[PDB]
RNA sequence: UGUAACGGUACAAGCUGUAAACAAAGG
RNA sequence: UAGAUUUAUAUAAACGGCAAAAAAAAAAAAAAA
RNA sequence: UGGGAGCGAAGAUAAUCUAAUAUGUAGCUCCGUUCAUGGAAAUCAAAAGAGCUUUCACUGAUUGUAUUUAUGAAACGUGAAAAAAAAAAAA
RNA sequence: CCUUUUAAUUGAUUAUGCUGACUUUAGUCCCGAUAAACUACAGUUCUGCUUAAACUGAGGAGUCAAGUAGGUACAAACCGUACAAGGAUUAAUU
RNA sequence: UGGUUCGAAAAAAAAAUAAAAAAAAAGA
RNA sequence: AGGUAUGCAGUAAAA
RNA sequence: AAAGGAAAGGUUAACCGCUAUUUAAACACAAAAAA
RNA sequence: UCCUAUUUCCUAGUACCAUUAGUGAACUCAUUUGGUCUGAUCCUAAGUACGCAGUGAGCUAAAUAGAUACAAGGAACUUGACAAGCAUUAC
RNA sequence: AGGAGAGCGUCUGUUGUACAUCAACACUAGAUACUGCUAAUACCACUGUGGAGGUAUAGUAUAUAAUCCCUGCCCGGUGCAGUAACAUGUAAACGGCGGCUGUUGACGGUCCAAAGGUAGGAAAAUCCUUGUCGGGUAAUUAUCGUCGUGCGUGAAAGUUGGUCCGACUCUUCACAUGUCGUUUAUCUAAAACUUUUUGAAAUAGAAUUAUCUUUGAAUAUGAGGAUCGAGAUGGCCCGACGGUUCCCUGAGCACCUUUACAUCCCUUAAAUCAUAA
C-alpha cells in the first residue's frame, strides 16, 4: 500500500529473473485515451513523440520534410 | 458481519441452471400447504357465499369435504348460482339453506312438529347431494386438466396455439401495408355420471402476434389467460387454490345432478 | 494494531466499516423514519436563512487608505 | 471482552476508583487545580 | 438442528423462489422513493371535533372543522350538509383566513354544493380588500375544480391579486392566474395586466418547481401575451429536468396550440427551442387509465346499433379522442356530459373550446352530443338511433365551439336524476339480459 | 446462543417496552 | 426446562379448582343447573361400569384389528423416495401439527444456565416442536370427538386431536384402542370405557389407567410413556392403590382424576435402528466408556493393554453404579406401600 | 495444514466490540496506564503558567468550570 | 478537572474554536 | 473582569435503600468487600 | 498510605517435612491521613502511689511466644514532647 | 601541584554475558511458468486459456476485503477519482 | 440498489454519531 | 418463509 | 420420518380508535343529502 | 341495448449514510507480478461474430528432477514388486 | 484398486493441523444397576439451572456390542443388598477356577480348597532359532491346511464361526516391465556452468593450516624421528571425535495410583434453633 504498512517489501529482499509487462491491458488502456483525444482533433501520441522544440502541424513529420 | 439484505443478499446461492430447475419443481409441484379446503372456501365466503352456508349447515358435508383423501372440488360462486338458476330454484335454495340455519340455531337455544323431522331428513339429503355433486375423487390440478385435454400436445394443440387477428383492424398505425378433446374425470361422490372437460383458446389469444416476438410456420367469456379450461359445460374462473388435502376450483355454472334437475 | 484507529486510521465511518455501520456528520433532523422503511420529510424543519436586500448597497468589503487619515484628522482635531 | 461478560460488567466511571490515585505526567502524586 | 432430506429440499427451493419473486416484483418500482415529503404547515394548532354540533360552532370552528374532514376524506352526505346550513347562517362572521379554508375543504372534497358557493360569493367580494393570497389562491382554486363561474368576481379576485402583488404569493399568483384563464373571465386589459405581472414574478420569485406551475396550455393560448409565451417556452425546456408527466403533457399541448393557431410566435421561437419541442413530440409521457363513462358508452351502443364503425376512448397526437369512427377516419365524436360545462348553464370551458378548435383546423370532423338532449330519450333506442342518423346526416361543427341555449340549477338538478334513473334502469336490463335463468330443479 | 438467558432480567414480565397501551 | 412460560404461571403447589368450567348462562344459579343437567345427561349415558382389564383391552384390539384414485394425478415425485403410505391410509395424521396448539422447542443440547454440560451425550437432532397437551382434561361433562392421531417427537406415545363438542381443539395422549371418531369424555358419572377421565375413586379394582394425578387437579403425572399403564388394586374411602408399570405399589388420593386404558404405542420398544445414524438423527451423541480414558478422567482408566474396572464399578464421579441405592434414607416413603426391588431378583423369584 | 489454511481472523465487528472504547472501559485493567487511542486516567498539567510578557486578557485556564449560557 | 476528535492557523509535538490571535477611540 | 468558545468523555446522586440501563411495582430474589 | 477495615495465599526459612516464621504480607474491595486517629478510668498498681488520649528515648532484644528455624516497638516504670477538658438553664 | 578525605560502590583478554559497530564464510547460495516485431512502398508473429456486451420497459444475479489495490509524464512523487433524478433534449453551438 | 427504520432482538451500547439541542402556541 | 410507496394503534384467517 | 416458519408488514374479513392521516398537486367524470 | 361492474387515478424532486457495479482469494498469512495458468458453475460456443495473458543474455562436461524410446532375459532387485509397468497403436 | 487366501477389527464413520489414519476410539444391539417426580444423576451462589416443561416402552450410570450357535464351576474373599443385628442373597457384581502319588491309565490312595479351567480355539498379535505331516519352490526361518506333540489359552473384563468390508499386517498366481545382470540414447528444466542484474547463511581464540612412524588427557596440521618445492579453480567427502537441533544423577520440579500419612469437601452419624400446641 502507499503507506507502506503491508509486507510486500520482504519478496523485494529476494532476487527474480524479471516481471511481467501487462503490455496488452496497457496498449488497451493508452488506445483508448489516443481514440478519447483523436475523435475531437487531439494527435496525443505525436506530442508525446515530439522533439524538445519541434513543431509538426497536422500530421507531417520526416517524410514530409523528404518530399517538400 | 453484515445488515446487506434485498438485492445485496449474503447468501451463495448456486448457478447451476439444472439445479435451478429442480428447485422449481420442488418450490411448485412439490410444495406443501397447511390449509384444507373447506379453509379456502371460508377464505372466499363472501364471494361463494351460497355453498359456504351449505357445507356449513348441511349435516355430514363438512365431514366429507374434511377428510384426507385427496379431493378436488369446483366450487360456484353466488353470482353463477343468480345467472344460470332460476329464480324459483334460487329461492327453494336459499329457503331451505336459511330452514336448516333456523334449525340448528333452535338446538342453540304434534303433527306438525313431527313433519319437521322429515322436512329436515328430505332437505338435508338433497342439499348433500347438491353440494357433493361438486366433489371429484382425486387431486386434479390446472395443468393436470389443461394436458389431459391436449393443450401442450404438438400434434393436437392446434386451433390454439396460432390464434391470428385482422391486425389491421385494431392496430392500424402499425400496418400501413395493411390498410390497402374431451376428457373424463371420475365420477362425482353423488352420482356415476363422470364428468366432461375441454378447453378453448380465449378471445385474447389472437391478440399476441401483434405485441409479441412469434414464429408461425407457413358472447365470448372475459376471463383472462390465453386458454380456457371448460368443466362439464362450466368454465373455470380461478384453479389451483391448492389445500392440503386436495384442490379447489372456482366455476362460474353449478352441477346440478339430473335427478336434481327437472325433467319437463 | 490491525483493527482501530491506530496507524492513523482514526475513528471509525461508514466508509471504513461494514454495511449496518450508522453514523452522520452532523446534519440537522428533516422527518421521520416510518416503520416500513420509508422516511417522511417536513420541510417546516428547514433553517431559514434571513438574506436582506443586497441590491444597491454602497458597502464594500473593504475599506479606501484614506479613510485612516481622514478620521485620524477628524479626531485629533477634537482631542487637541 | 465477550457479550455475555459485557452484560455483567460496569464502566469504569460508575465507581470513584478514578479519584483514588495521583497518577499524572508528572509522577504519582497529582496535585489538582485548585489544590 | 437438521432436516430430513425431503424437508430440505423443499425448505430450500421456497428460499430460492421468495428472492426470485423479491426480484421480479421490485422490477417496476423506477419511481418509487424512500424518502418521501408530506405537507403540514397549513394544519391549524387548535383542536376540534367534526361531529360537535353545528349549532355552537362560529367561523373559526366550522372553517378548521371543513378543513379537517376534507383531509381526512371523511365524505360524510349529512356532516356537509349540516356545515353548508351552518356555514350560510354564518355568513355574516367569516374573516378572509376562514372563508379560505372553507373553500380549501369544500374544493379539495369535490363537494358540488352550489348553494354554498352562490351565497359565499358576494361576501368574497365585498372582503376582498382585506383578503390575503392563500385565501385568493383558494378561492379562485376551488371554484375552478367544482365548475362554479362567476366571470365577475373571479376578476376582482384578479384585481385584488394585482393590486396586492407585493404580497402575493409566487404560487399563489400562478395558480390566480391558471384559473382565471380556464374559466375565462379576463377581458383583454386584464390578460395584459395579469401577463406583464407573471412574467416578472416568474423571472425574479420562481425556480424551476415553482415555474413548471405555470405550464398550462389553456392559459398559453387564450390569456398569456407574446413575449410571456416566448419566456414560457423557452424556460420550460431549461426546466423540464424537474417536471413531471402532467407537466410535460401540458407542456406538448401548449406547444401543439401555439404552433396551431399562433404560427408567428412558434417562428419567433428560436430553432434550439422548437427542436427540444419537436423532440418532445416522439416521447412516451405517462397517460392515467381512461373508460367511457355510462353516456359514452350508450352513445356508443346506438351507433353501433345504427351500424357505423368505432372505436373509443384513445389518444391521437396530445388529445384524447371519444369515438373515432374507422371507415372515415376523420369524424369523430365526442359526448359532453355536465361536468364539462359551467354549473347551471351550458356554456362550454375554455379546454373543451380550445381542444375542439385545434382538433377541427387539423382536419377533425367533430360532432357532438350533449347529455341534455340525450336524457330526454329516455330508454328508447329507436329514438336514440334516429337522434344519431339525423345528426350524421347534417354538417360538421364549425371550428369554433358555441355555448347552448340558457339554463338553471333547478334544471341542472332535475336533469342529474333522471340521468341517474335512466344509468339504473340501463345496467338493471343489461345485466338481466345477460343472465340465463334456464335451470329448473326438481327439489321440491 | 442467548448470552443473557440466564439473568433476572431475562423474558422479565410487565415492563413499559410492552405495556405502552396499559392504563 | 424453564425456557417456557414464567414460573408465575408454572409453579402452584395448591391447586384450588379440580373442575375448569366455561359457562354459558348469564348467572351463576343458571350456570349451576346447567352443570347438574350435564351431569345428569353423562350418567344417564353411561352404561358400562364393569372394569377394564387385560383381557379385555384384548378382546378389543382383535375386534377392532378384525374391523388408485386417491393421489396427486400427473405428480411423477421423487426417484426414489415415497412415503411409507398414502395419507388416507396411514395410521398417523401424516400432517403437521396445529401450529395454535404449539410452539419452537427451545434446545439447551444439555447445558444448564451456568453453560457447562450438565447432561452428556446430547445432539442437536431434528428441529421439534412442543406441543400442548393437557395433562388435566380440566373440561369435565363435555363430550369430544378423536378427529385424528399424531406423532409426537417428545414422547415416547402417540396424540389425539381432540374436538370438543362446542369446537374446541387439544391435544390428549391417546389410548391403545383410540381410534378417529371415538367419543370420550372426562366425568365422575363417565362409563370405564378407554380414554375416558375418571377419579381414582370412582375406577373399579382391576382396572386399568394411565396419566395419573400426584395432586388433584394439578394434571396426570405418573404412567405416560408409550404401551406403560397401571392397575387399580384396591379400594378405601380417601385412598386408591395402584401398582405402576415398575412393579410399586403405592396409594393415591381417591379425588386424584386418571384416564382409562393402556398408552397408545405400545410397540415403540420393538424399533431396531440398524446404524448409529438413526441414533444421530434421534439427538444422540457418542458413549466413550470411562476404562478407555486416562486414569485421570475416569476411575476405571490407566493400564498398559486393556485392563477389566479393577474395583467395583463406578461413575464418573467415584459413586457405586450397579446394586448402590441412592434414594435418601431420611426422605419418607409416604403414600409408598411397598417399592421394587432389583431385576434379577424379580425374575428369579 | 488440513485442506484451506485459517488463520486469525480481521474481523471489525468483533475487534470493535470487544477491545474498542467502551469495552476497554468495560474491562478490568490498570487504567493508570497511558494509552493513546483509549481511555486512561494519566492526566495532564493543563494549561501552562503564563509568561510575563503575555496579555492576561487572552491567556486562558478554564473551560467546564466556568461555562455560562 | 484532565484528555481527545475534527475544524482554522506556516496543511504543526505550537496556538486555537466556525468570532478558529485578537475588542481596548460607543447613548 | 470586551467578546466568543463545536463534538466525545454513557452523570436526575449540589444525592440517597442495595440491585441491570448513575436509582428497575410487591414476590420469586440469593450478599464477608 | 508498610496509616485504618474486610477477606486472605504460595515461592522462601525450617537444609525433606509439620508448627511457627514469611505475615496478618501480596493481590482484590472499602476509608482518605493532625480540621485525622482515637479519648477524660466500673484504668493501672501495690498496701507506697500514678492520673484521658497521643509521640520520642531508655528499661531491653529484658520477662515472654515459638521449643529443630525464629519471633518479640510486652506490662509496670524512668527521662522528655505536647498539654484540655467540657463556652453551654433560658434570654 | 602537594596534603587530608571521598559511600567511587573506583581497575575487565573470558560469564554460549548485555547493548551495538564492524570482519570471515564470499563476491559464494539465492534470479518463479513462453516468448517476437514495430519495418527503404498494402496486410494477418507464435503460444496458454476461453462468459469478452457495456439500454433495448428489468441498476445490467451476490457477499466480503482493499481504513480508497488497475487515474496520471517510462514517477515506489504532486494533483485527481464511488453523484440512485446519471444531468450533453449536445439531432445543440460552429 | 442497500444501510438506516419496524420485527427478529439485544445497555449483546462500534467515543467524537443520530427521526435524538428544554419536551407545542406553533403566530397558520 | 421477514417487512414496498397517507401513517400510528389494533383482532382473526391464510400459497 | 428423523416430525420441520408465523414476530412486523401486505391481502381478505371485522372495526363506535386517531390529523402520530394521501400535496393550499393534478386528471377524469350523466352525480350525491333533506324537501 | 347479452362485458362477471360500464367502479376516475399517471412519477408530491424526495432526510442522512454506503457504492469504482469487470477479470481476479479480493480474507486470515506473507518470497504479495493483485489480474494469466492450476475446478465446477455462469451465454442452445464450428472456444462463445479477432476476448483475457506471455518474466536479462549465452553455452553439446558430468551429476540431478523429469519426458520419450529401449535388443534378448523377465523380479534373477529389494526387508518388501518400493518404484515402475498395463489400462494407445491396421482401419 | 485383478484372481485365489490368512490375521486384526464386523461394517459406513472419528482420529493426534506440523513424525502415529492404526488392531486405537465410536458404532447398530444384548445386558446389569439406580430413579415414583421437588425422581435419580450433573452444575456446586443453591426455595436456582440442565434432566424435562419429559414420567419406568422414561431418564441416568457401567460393561459387552452389528448376524448364527454358545456363554461351564465357585458367594471362601471384597464390595453391594437384606435384617435391630443375623440368616441369606448378588458374580452379564470386582474377582477365582490345585498338588504328591499307584494301576498310556478307564480305575484307586492321600493332602488342600469356595471351585479346582469346563465347552471351544490352539506352535496363536499368547508359545518360539526354523515343532510333526502335507500343497506351492531347483532350494520354503515365509504362507495355507493338519496333528493336539510342546508352551498353553479360554468363555458378555466374552469363546468359536458365515458373508461383506479396510489409503491396515501378510501368502500366492498373472501382466507388460530398467527393480535387476547393466547400463545407454534424445529432449526439457524451480538442474547446473559463464555473463548481466544483485547479493545472504550457519561458522570463526589466533594461524605463514604437508606425508610416514611413533608418543601423548591413551586414534595429532603443530610433540620425537624420518621425508618432502606451492597457489587458486572444478569435483568428492577420508579426516579435522567437522557444525547445529540419547544415557545417569540432585539435600530439584511436575503429573498419575491408593490397604502410604495428614488436611479439606461431600454423604452418613448427630447437633442446633425456627417451635407454641
Amino acid at each position: 500500500n502507499k503507506v507502506r504498512t503491508d509486507k510486500k517489501e520482504r519478496k523485494r529482499a529476494f532476487p527474480q529473473r524479471g516481471f511481467w509487462k501487462k503490455q496488452n491491458f496497457l496498449q488497451v488502456k493508452n488506445n483508448t485515451v489516443r481514440l478519447a483525444f483523436a475523435v475531437q482533433g487531439v494527435d496525443l501520441l505525436k506530442l508525446k513523440r515530439l522533439r524538445w522544440g519541434e513543431v509538426r502541424k497536422g500530421n507531417t513529420g520526416w517524410w514530409t520534410d523528404d518530399y517538400r | 458481519w453484515t445488515r446487506a439484505s434485498g438485492m445485496r443478499n449474503p447468501v451463495k446461492w448456486t448457478r447451476d441452471w439444472e439445479v435451478l430447475n429442480r428447485k422449481v419443481y420442488f418450490a411448485f409441484d412439490e410444495r406443501e400447504i397447511r390449509r384444507s379446503m373447506l379453509d379456502a372456501v371460508s377464505a372466499h365466503r363472501k364471494t361463494a357465499s351460497l355453498f359456504h352456508r351449505m357445507i356449513n349447515a348441511v349435516p355430514g358435508v363438512a365431514h366429507a369435504m374434511s377428510l384426507p383423501g385427496p379431493h378436488t372440488f369446483f366450487l360456484p360462486s353466488d353470482k353463477a348460482c343468480r345467472d344460470h338458476l332460476s329464480p324459483d330454484s334460487l329461492h327453494a335454495l336459499t329457503e331451505r339453506v336459511a330452514f336448516l340455519e333456523e334449525q340448528q340455531r333452535q338446538r342453540v337455544g304434534g303433527g306438525t312438529a313431527a313433519a319437521i323431522a322429515d322436512r329436515v331428513a328430505k332437505t338435508t339429503e338433497q342439499l348433500r347431494t347438491f353440494v357433493l355433486a361438486h366433489l371429484i375423487p382425486g387431486e386434479w390440478r390446472m395443468k393436470t386438466l389443461l394436458l389431459a385435454c391436449g393443450a401442450g400436445d404438438p400434434r393436437r394443440n392446434g386451433s390454439l396455439r396460432y390464434q391470428d387477428t385482422d391486425r389491421e383492424l385494431f392496430a392500424p398505425v402499425m400496418y400501413a401495408s395493411r390498410l390497402g378433446s374431451v376428457f373424463l374425470l371420475p365420477p362425482p361422490q353423488s352420482t356415476d355420471e363422470p364428468l366432461p372437460v375441454w378447453v378453448q383458446a380465449s378471445r385474447y389469444a389472437a391478440f399476441l402476434p401483434i405485441t409479441t416476438s412469434t414464429n408461425f410456420p407457413r358472447r365470448r367469456s372475459t376471463v383472462g389467460g390465453a386458454l380456457h379450461l371448460w368443466v362439464g359445460g362450466a368454465l373455470v374462473t380461478k384453479g389451483d387454490l391448492r389445500a392440503h388435502n386436495g384442490v379447489v376450483h372456482m366455476i362460474d355454472k353449478p352441477l346440478i345432478p339430473v335427478q336434481l334437475l327437472a325433467s319437463p | 494494531a490491525k483493527v482501530g484507529p491506530s496507524k492513523g486510521r482514526g475513528p471509525l465511518l461508514a466508509k471504513f466499516a461494514p454495511v449496518g455501520f450508522k453514523k452522520g456528520f452532523g446534519a440537522i433532523g428533516l422527518g421521520r423514519h416510518t416503520k416500513k422503511g420509508f422516511f417522511i420529510i417536513n420541510t417546516m424543519l428547514v433553517p431559514m436563512f434571513k438574506v436582506p436586500d443586497l441590491s444597491n448597497c454602497k458597502l464594500k468589503c473593504y475599506v479606501a487608505p484614506d479613510t485612516y487619515r481622514i478620521v485620524q484628522q477628524s479626531f485629533n482635531k477634537r482631542e487637541l | 471482552i465477550r457479550p455475555r461478560k459485557k452484560g455483567m460488567r460496569l464502566d469504569r466511571r460508575r465507581s470513584k476508583k478514578q479519584y483514588k490515585h495521583g497518577r499524572h505526567v508528572g509522577g504519582w502524586n497529582y496535585r489538582w487545580l485548585g489544590s | 438442528g437438521i432436516l430430513r432430506p425431503r424437508e430440505r429440499l423443499l425448505l430450500n427451493a421456497l428460499k430460492k423462489e421468495a428472492d426470485i419473486r423479491y426480484r421480479g416484483r421490485r422490477m417496476h418500482k423506477r419511481f418509487r422513493s424512500w424518502a418521501q415529503q408530506r405537507v403540514r404547515h397549513y394544519w391549524l394548532p387548535q383542536k376540534v371535533c367534526v361531529t360537535s354540533d353545528p349549532q355552537l360552532m362560529d367561523g373559526s370552528y366550522i372553517a378548521a372543522c371543513v378543513q379537517k374532514a376534507a383531509t381526512l376524506r371523511k365524505h360524510d352526505l349529512q356532516l356537509w350538509h349540516g356545515f353548508s346550513k351552518r356555514i350560510l347562517e354564518l355568513a355574516d362572521s367569516l374573516t378572509p383566513q376562514q372563508m379560505g379554508y372553507i373553500f380549501y375543504g369544500y374544493g379539495k372534497s369535490l363537494f358540488r354544493h352550489e348553494e354554498l358557493y352562490r351565497g359565499l360569493l358576494p361576501f368574497v367580494a365585498e372582503a376582498l380588500p382585506e383578503f390575503h393570497s392563500h385565501a385568493l389562491m383558494t378561492v379562485a382554486w376551488a371554484l375552478e375544480r367544482v365548475r362554479v363561474n362567476d366571470r365577475a368576481v373571479v376578476a376582482q379576485i384578479a384585481e385584488e391579486a394585482l393590486a396586492k402583488k407585493d404580497l402575493m404569493r409566487p404560487a399563489d399568483f400562478i395558480k390566480i392566474v391558471n384559473c382565471v384563464a380556464r374559466m375565462g373571465a379576463a377581458p383583454p386589459s386584464l390578460a395584459a395586466a395579469l401577463s406583464a405581472e407573471l412574467m416578472r414574478v416568474l423571472d425574479e420569485k420562481c425556480n424551476a418547481l415553482l415555474f413548471r406551475g405555470a405550464v398550462d396550455h389553456v392559459a398559453v393560448a387564450t390569456l398569456y401575451s407574446d413575449p410571456l409565451r416566448l419566456y414560457l417556452l423557452e424556460r420550460f425546456t431549461k426546466t423540464a429536468i424537474c417536471c413531471r408527466p402532467m407537466h410535460y403533457q401540458k407542456a406538448f399541448q401548449s406547444a401543439v396550440a401555439i404552433r396551431v393557431l399562433h404560427p408567428p410566435v412558434w417562428q419567433q421561437l428560436s430553432k434550439a427551442v422548437r427542436n427540444f419541442y419537436i423532440r418532445l413530440s416522439l416521447r412516451r409521457i405517462p397517460q392515467r387509465a381512461r373508460r367511457p363513462s355510462p353516456l359514452h358508452w350508450d352513445v356508443s351502443n346506438a351507433l353501433a346499433k345504427l351500424g357505423v364503425f368505432h372505436r373509443n376512448t384513445f389518444q391521437w397526437g396530445c388529445f384524447w379522442i371519444d369515438i373515432g369512427e374507422i371507415d372515415d377516419r376523420r369524424q369523430c365524436w365526442f359526448v359532453d356530459g355536465p361536468s364539462d360545462f359551467y354549473s347551471s348553464t351550458n356554456e362550454y370551458t375554455e379546454a373543451n373550446k380550445l381542444q375542439h378548435r385545434i382538433l377541427s383546423e387539423l382536419g377533425w370532423n367533430i360532432r357532438r352530443v350533449r347529455w341534455n338532449d340525450w336524457v330526454q330519450l329516455g330508454t328508447d333506442m329507436d329514438a336514440k338511433v334516429e337522434y344519431l342518423r339525423k345528426l350524421r346526416e347534417r354538417p360538421p361543427w364549425p371550428a369554433i365551439l358555441t355555448d347552448g341555449p340558457s339554463s338553471s340549477r333547478q334544471e341542472m338538478v332535475a336533469n342529474l336524476r333522471s340521468a341517474r334513473d335512466v344509468q339504473r334502469a340501463l345496467k338493471e336490463r343489461r345485466e338481466k339480459n345477460r343472465q340465463p335463468h334456464s335451470l329448473v330443479m326438481n327439489l321440491g | 446462543v442467548r448470552p443473557n438467558q440466564g439473568r433476572n432480567d431475562y423474558n422479565q414480565v410487565g415492563g413499559k417496552k410492552r405495556g405502552q397501551g396499559v392504563q | 426446562s424453564s425456557s417456557y412460560l414464567p414460573r408465575a404461571a408454572t409453579h402452584r403447589n395448591r391447586v384450588a379448582f379440580q373442575l375448569f368450567a366455561t359457562p354459558r348462562e348469564p348467572t351463576a344459579s343458571k350456570a349451576a343447573a346447567a352443570a347438574r343437567a350435564a351431569a345428569e345427561a353423562v350418567a344417564r349415558s353411561s352404561t358400562v361400569s364393569a372394569p377394564f382389564t387385560v383381557q379385555k383391552q384384548q378382546r378389543l384390539l382383535a375386534l377392532l384389528a378384525a374391523s388408485d384414485l386417491f393421489r396427486v394425478h400427473g405428480l411423477p415425485g421423487f426417484s426414489g423416495f415415497r412415503p411409507s403410505s398414502p395419507p388416507h391410509l396411514s395410521k398417523l395424521f401424516r400432517g403437521r401439527v396445529s401450529r395454535h396448539l404449539s410452539c419452537r422447542r427451545v434446545n439447551h443440547l444439555g447445558r444448564n444456565n451456568s453453560g457447562r454440560i450438565t447432561v452428556r451425550f446430547r445432539g442437536a437432532g431434528h428441529f421439534r416442536r412442543l406441543r400442548f397437551v393437557d395433562y388435566k382434561r380440566g373440561r369435565k361433562d363435555i363430550f369430544g370427538t378423536v378427529l385424528r392421531l399424531e406423532y409426537d417427537p417428545n414422547r415416547s406415545a402417540h396424540l389425539a386431536l381432540l374436538q370438543y363438542d362446542d369446537g374446541v381443539l387439544s391435544y390428549i395422549l391417546a389410548t391403545e384402542v383410540t381410534r378417529p371418531g371415538d367419543r370420550v369424555v372426562a366425568s365422575k358419572h363417565a362409563s370405564i370405557a378407554p380414554g375416558n377421565c375418571l377419579p381414582l375413586g370412582n375406577i373399579p379394582v382391576s382396572t386399568i389407567v394411565h396419566n395419573v394425578e400426584l395432586r388433584p387437579g394439578a394434571g396426570g403425572q405418573i404412567v405416560r410413556a408409550g404401551g406403560c399403564y397401571a392397575t387399580v388394586v384396591a379400594k378405601d374411602r380417601h385412598f386408591v392403590t395402584l401398582k405402576l408399570s415398575s412393579t410399586e405399589v403405592r396409594r393415591f388420593p381417591a379425588d386424584c382424576w386418571a384416564t382409562v386404558g393402556q398408552v397408545s404405542n405400545a410397540a415403540h420398544a420393538e424399533r431396531i435402528r440398524g446404524k448409529a445414524g438413526v441414533s444421530y438423527w434421534m439427538g444422540e451423541r457418542p458413549r466413550t466408556r470411562g476404562k478407555a480414558m486416562n486414569p485421570v478422567d475416569h476411575p476405571h482408566g490407566g493400564g498398559t493393554g486393556k485392563k477389566g474396572l479393577k474395583r467395583p464399578p463406578v461413575s464418573k464421579w467415584g459413586i457405586l453404579c450397579k446394586g448402590y441405592k441412592t434414594r435418601a434414607k431420611k426422605k419418607p416413603l409416604g403414600l409408598i406401600v411397598r417399592r421394587k426391588k432389583a431385576n434379577k431378583l424379580i425374575k428369579k423369584f | 495444514w488440513k485442506g484451506n489454511w485459517k488463520g486469525p481472523q480481521r474481523n471489525k465487528w468483533k475487534w470493535y466490540h470487544r477491545h474498542g472504547y467502551w469495552a476497554t472501559r468495560k474491562k478490568l485493567i490498570d487504567f493508570t496506564k497511558y494509552r493513546r487511542y483509549g481511555y486512561h486516567e494519566r492526566r495532564g498539567l493543563g494549561k501552562p503558567r503564563m509568561q510575563f510578557w503575555e496579555d492576561p486578557s487572552h491567556h486562558k485556564r478554564l473551560k467546564k468550570s466556568i461555562r455560562f449560557w
